[PDB]
């Protein structure tokens, strides 16, 4: 929040030092708007463990 | 097109469950009574013989 | 009766309530929102749905 | 397949009668060639009903 600039898989690619990333990336809004994400490959949620 | 040939169905049974230690544990999952049986009874056995 | 996840909780939720869902999903689909290709409604409408 | 035509909601974004579609139209590969889809708003798949 102070510095404005990303880090991580997100960060290689928004900066150019990577081409794609593979990856368990979640889809989110402030994600889309600097990168581009495919349709989903796999679906997910909150769940339980007892 | 990897979606619709089951090719990602295909990825995700063989990492998730052939891979897995816990093997065929759905099954066990499944079995479920009640009715009184031999283990709440046993002492009962055991005086009388 | 093999059908739709979605169909298949709305007829449970609806008169005489005589059948019900058993398990989960055999497979993922999804439904989306469709536009003309290279409108300019496109890019305001997924950032909307996410 | 003999006339090549879209007939649906599908025909009527392509052939310009139509400006946008909401409505459980599902995501496939046919249908991302002519028109675009959004990121999906429902998930889905096949069940069970008795
Ligand atoms: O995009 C994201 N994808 C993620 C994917 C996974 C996994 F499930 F392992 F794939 C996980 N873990 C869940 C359990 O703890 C270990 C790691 C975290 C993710 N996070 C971090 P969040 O902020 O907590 O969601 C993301 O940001």
């Amino acid at each position: 929040a102070d510095t404005k600039i990303w880090n991580g898989m997100v960060g290689e690619l928004v900066y150019g030092k990577a081409d794609i990333a593979i990856a368990p990336l979640t889809i989110t809004l402030v994600r889309e708007e600097v990168i581009d994400f495919s349709k989903p490959f796999m679906s997910l949620g909150i769940s339980i463990m007892i | 097109k990897l979606s619709e040939q089951g090719v990602l169905d295909k990825l995700k049974n063989k990492w998730w469950y052939d891979k897995g230690e816990c093997g065929a544990k759905d099954s066990g999952s499944k079995e479920k009574t009640s009715a009184l049986s031999l283990s709440n009874v046993a002492g009962v056995f055991y005086i009388l013989v | 009766y093999l059908l739709e996840s979605t169909m298949n909780e709305y007829i449970e939720q609806r008169k005489p309530c005589d059948t019900m869902k058993v398990g989960g999903n055999l497979d993922s689909k999804g439904y989306g929102i469709a536009t003309p290709k290279g409108s300019s409604l496109g890019t305001p409408v997924n950032l909307a749905v996410l």
